[PDB]
């Protein structure tokens, strides 16, 4: 791909006429199998985020994301919060990111965890105070990026994923935001 | 990416 093709990218919110093109893309980038609910869900749902980057008309990224209150985390990564004992806080939950292959390291990942970001600023400036995600252990690629990114490695998660047929191990990775 |  030309290294001016992040100049001819632009940004849309996800659709329900996006749920083909959107689950034929998550088969490429995650090895994981979500239900046709699931894609029913990003696609439609006001409460997730679902940004999908466009390239020349066609979807060629996505970040999909849920900002809700600390209530709402699950308990293996309840404590991420530890530190702040404020009951209105509230957290950003990556569900998905990814970039197709040909059109990665353009910046356009970069492009689309700064739009949630931007995001987060423009809804929930004051309340949201942290982002967080999973990974897989051996996603060295997605590590280095969101390192790079000042997210932080916080809990390791034996067998968490389950990837064609066999259990995998995961991270937790999480940046903190106005103040954590 | 979220786990199913
Ligand atoms: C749940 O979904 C969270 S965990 C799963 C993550 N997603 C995947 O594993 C799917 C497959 N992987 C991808 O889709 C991409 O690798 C991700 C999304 C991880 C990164 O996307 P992208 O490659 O678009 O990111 P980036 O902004 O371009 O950064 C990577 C990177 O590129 C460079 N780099 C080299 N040369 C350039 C130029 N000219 N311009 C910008 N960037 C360039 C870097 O220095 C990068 O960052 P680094 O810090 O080295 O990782």
């Amino acid at each position: 791909v030309p290294s001016s093709a992040l100049s001819e990218v632009s940004l849309r919110l996800l659709c329900h006429d996006d749920i083909d093109t959107v689950k034929h893309l998550c088969g490429d980038w995650f090895p994981i199998e979500y239900p046709d609910s699931w894609y029913r869900d990003i696609t439609s749902n006001k409460k997730f985020f679902s940004l999908a980057a466009t390239y020349r008309g066609a979807i060629v990224g996505m970040i999909v994301a849920e900002i809700k209150n600390r209530t709402k985390i699950h308990k293996e990564d309840g404590d991420i919060l530890a530190s702040n004992f404020s009951v209105d806080t509230q957290v950003a939950y990556i569900l998905s990111l990814g970039v197709v292959k040909e059109f990665r390291k353009h910046g356009i990942g970069s492009l689309l965890l700064e739009s949630l970001k931007d995001h987060i600023s423009t809804t929930a400036q004051d309340h949201c105070k942290a982002i967080y995600l999973h990974v897989l252990t051996t996603n060295n690629t997605a590590i280095n990026f969101y390192e790079n990114r000042d997210f932080k490695q916080h809990h390791y998660l034996p067998y968490y994923y389950s990837i064609r047929g066999v259990l995998k191990d995961g991270f937790t990775y999480v940046l903190y935001i106005n103040g954590g | 990416m979220k786990a199913v």
